[PDB]
């Protein structure tokens, strides 16, 4: 118990800046996958 | 502690207030927007006791306070309290007397023009601010956010505004304000709570509820099958430790409260719900704006943090919309706090450095000042 | 220490799920986000 | 209860249907075009409560109601509730029905298709009428007002059709179609009393600020000194009592939303405003024809009642008008009134006794038979 409230702390902050570097990617990757998507639908319209 | 004047920055809504200064990517401080007084007098000594608590201090001692929230479905209707609420903010926790740096307020595109005159008469003439602006949250929502161009759902405490943004423009015909937030979905988690047994009527109790409503609850992304399985099984129940060590459950209470936002009938209010009020300024807008709003929703303020909102509104509006559009909500992790950095980011721009009222222009002028020099 | 243990824990195990549920997503993203380029490239040679 | 063997006549818009049977000068009654419903579940035995209110029950019941209007800018889309409103016009109300009369219904000049063709399928085969016409608002606001050349302002509550006609003849390239109308004021007005402090969103809220509208607002022959002045000081202001207790005053706000008319780009409309159209509906007619349709601008519909709407609208004109000629509006007390006047006028007319469909031609031909029995 002593360092576990660190040890889970630090894997929360840890995991958490982590998600947020996976989250924004999710983010950048979803607007990318949707503007490629409207990409395609465009050209696939054409 | 700064070294430069910069501005100081406040998101006061009616529910909590965020609060730090310009150039930061998130507030110093947050505190509830309440100032709370007694209503019985203590017995034993080394139990403080004051005549009014401000903010946090409120909260702190709250089981025998009666909790003011000085801003009323988005209006400041008690400038006292904002004093006593601004003062700390300021001074005591972000270490600033505005006295040296100039303020930034936030309000509503159709919040009450006493709103921003008084959020302007108050750092001028109390606290002697340098200059002023007050600030449209659709702007600041945006700016954090990431976008020039969306439909604003700043869902906040008193009102959900929602207003269609294009091009760094405001489509006003498009404006649907509504009476449903987060201030009456805690009353009715207080409600549906009382249904299960577990009563709350008291200021305290309204601050318990706030917080299992924060921590418990969510909307679904189908309001129906998630409700027959928790009426029917134990599973989708969830426990929280009240502060007398009495403990809590909701079922599917869990989600018909949050369920208001889209059927606002339950609080008693007239309205379609948030989904067909978010549709509304999506579809009212002209025929080449349309698309560019469904593909940039945005999510700005609290109760957008409820675990399943951005599913279910992408997933409502998508199914309103037509075919072909692109339907998408951002939820960036800022929510709740986006309108606070948004203030952040306009109160520093270049291009806004000639948008503020200085402690001249004001003395001259006079409170209405607001309404000319601020949009 | 056991609230800040259990709040941290929370916490760790959470923001593990949603770190992993974010690496997840933008990895079925970055996945799908390809899979749109390609099939964007395609609609593009097409 | 009536006994007179004329036809019957109404004028249905999206907020009023003005009613009563032909030969007369006057509507017997004026209906709301509302259809009620609950909003509300009821808790106590002996409550009453009805599944569905209809015109004046369910506009004086509006508190705890959802008011539906079927006439979208000048269309019947819902006909089902059209068909309640009529039926309580007609039968509970007027006493007097289709069934044993033939009956006129009207609409503007270029409304689509799908009205005429339900108007005349509704009567057929939900009253049994024994003959039908559709008719021009155009037509009868010239009828009413003593005129066969003139422009007629037909500001309704959806939509204004800005139509000339010269010796009875339609000018149909010179209509300005405009989406400006009493229904988009009354929504102007909410939002701008919602800037006073006076939030107003649900329709019943809707139906006080159209109340408020009607006997506090006007125009203004000039507005800028009147906003000058209004904006300025108390003066100006008109007090209104709110039906919970309150009282709202209104200053510039008072004209500002009738303004809309001339600068529709207060509700977000792309337009030159009310007083352009009308220049442009006299300009874009022959040479030859001009001179009489300036003479003779014919004010029909609502919204005419504004206090400097008739004066006003003769000096925007006149002064883009050329010199010497004389230029009039013609403003009757039959002012909102006068196209259910109209209908009176052309549906007895012995000029028009051959231009009835009858239920024996409908009956062959079906709802198509409008488009070659009516116009």
């Amino acid at each position: 118990l002593k360092l576990d409230k660190e040890n889970a702390l630090d894997r929360a902050e840890q995991a958490e800046a982590d998600k947020k570097a996976a989250e924004d990617r999710s983010k950048q990757l979803e607007d990318e996958l949707v503007s490629l998507q409207k990409k395609l639908k465009g050209t696939e319209d054409e | 502690d700064e070294d430069e004047t910069t501005a100081l920055v406040c998101d006061n809504g009616s529910g909590l207030v965020k609060a730090g200064f310009a150039g930061d990517d998130a507030p110093r401080a947050v505190f509830p927007s309440i100032v709370g007084r007694p209503r019985h007098q203590g017995v034993m000594v080394g139990m403080g006791q004051k005549d009014s608590y401000v903010g946090d201090e409120a909260q702190s001692k709250r089981g025998i306070l009666t909790l003011k929230y000085p801003i009323e479905h988005g209006i400041i209707t008690n400038w006292d309290d904002m004093e006593k609420i601004w003062h700390h903010t300021f001074y005591n926790e972000l270490r600033v007397a505005p006295e040296e740096h100039p303020t930034l307020l936030t309000e509503a595109p159709l919040n009450p023009k006493a709103n921003r005159e008084k959020m302007t008469q108050i750092m001028f003439e109390t606290f002697n601010v340098p200059a002023m602006y007050v600030a449209i949250q659709a702007v600041l929502s945006l700016y954090a956010s990431g976008r020039t161009t969306g439909i604003v759902l700043d869902s906040g405490d008193g009102v959900t505004h929602n207003v269609p943004i294009y091009e760094g423009y405001a489509l006003p015909h498009a404006i649907m304000r509504l009476d449903l937030a987060g201030r009456d979905l805690t009353d009715y988690l207080m409600k549906i709570l009382t249904e299960r047994g577990y009563s709350f009527v008291t200021t305290a109790e309204r601050e318990i509820v706030r917080d299992i409503k924060e921590k418990l609850c969510y909307v679904a992304l189908d309001f129906e099958n998630e409700m027959a399985t928790a009426a029917s099984s134990s599973s989708l129940e969830k426990s929280y430790e009240l502060p007398d060590g009495q403990v809590i459950t909701i079922g599917n209470e869990r989600f018909r409260c949050p369920e208001t936002l889209f059927q606002p009938s339950f609080i008693g209010m007239e309205s379609a719900g948030i989904h067909e009020t978010t549709y509304n300024s999506i579809m009212k807008c002209d025929i080449d704006i349309r698309k560019d709003l469904y593909a940039n929703n945005v999510m700005s303020g609290g109760t957008t943090m409820y675990p399943g909102i951005a599913d279910r509104m992408q997933k409502e509006i998508t199914a309103l919309a037509p075919s072909t559009m692109k339907i998408k909500i951002i939820a960036p992790p800022e929510r709740k706090y986006s309108v606070w950095i948004g203030g952040s980011i306009l109160a520093s721009l270049s291009t806004f450095q000639q948008m503020w009222i200085t402690k001249q222009e004001y003395d001259e002028a006079g409170p209405s000042i607001v309404h000319r020099k601020c949009f």
